[PDB]
């Protein structure tokens, strides 16, 4: 009776670890997406600080 | 003496019927018994595996 629930039991957490397989890889993407997106972000957000700085200081 | 071979031919009688009738059956049973464990005992070992 133990190696039936057993056995149920192990199809139930294969079928769940193929599904937390592929929903940890998509969490893990979307961070290092999410990652990426706000680098770009501030790296335009501090180029656009440089450019108005150096308006000002040219215009000074 | 006379009632010895007549009881003795009568379980004759008795154990042809039981093989032909009983044991069938009760042999389909067993198999079907022990089939069935075999599956689950497979069954088990693929689960582990998947």
């Amino acid at each position: 009776e133990a190696m039936l629930a057993k056995t149920a039991a192990d199809n139930r957490k294969s079928a769940e670890q193929v599904a937390a397989a592929q929903a940890d890889y998509e969490k893990e993407m979307a961070e290092a997406r999410a990652q990426a997106s706000a680098l770009r972000d501030e790296a335009r957000a501090a180029g656009r600080s440089v450019v108005d700085e150096k308006r000002a200081q040219a215009s000074g | 003496m006379s009632i010895f071979i007549g009881q003795l031919i009568g379980f004759a009688v008795i154990a042809f019927i039981i093989v032909k009738w009983v044991v069938p059956p009760v042999r389909t049973l067993m198999r079907n018994q022990q089939e069935a464990v075999r599956a689950a005992l497979a069954e088990s070992a693929e689960a582990a595996k998947k």
